[PDB]
């Protein structure tokens, strides 16, 4: 037990496409959309 | 300048109904056609629609 550290540290190290790396291996893991009925509003 | 050659150019009158009209015409001797009223149809609105969840109706913007 401590509390002279700071554990936040890994954000030092983040890219511009990191978030976005995330949603890409995310997306196997999420369960399928509900659909409109149609491809667009406009359709 | 624009010039005219009967007295009647101007001539507008107003009546509460139609049926006053049609009399006063008559009984002036004029020979008349008469239209009916043209009234809006009540509408339907609903803001919502406006971000329907299926429907056409949904707008693109703002």
């Amino acid at each position: 037990f401590d509390n002279s550290t700071y554990r936040n540290l890994q954000h030092h190290e983040y890219s511009t496409y990191t978030f976005l790396d995330l949603n890409v291996e995310l997306s196997k893991f999420r369960m399928p959309q509900p659909s409109s009925g149609r491809q667009s509003p406009r359709h | 300048w624009s010039s005219t050659a009967d007295p009647l150019s101007n001539l507008v009158l107003t009546f509460s109904t139609k049926e006053d009209a049609v009399a006063f015409a008559e009984k002036n001797g004029w020979s008349f056609d008469v239209e009916e009223r043209k009234v809006p149809k009540p509408k339907s609105k609903s803001y919502g629609a406006n971000f329907s969840w299926n429907k056409r109706t949904r707008v693109s913007t703002k």
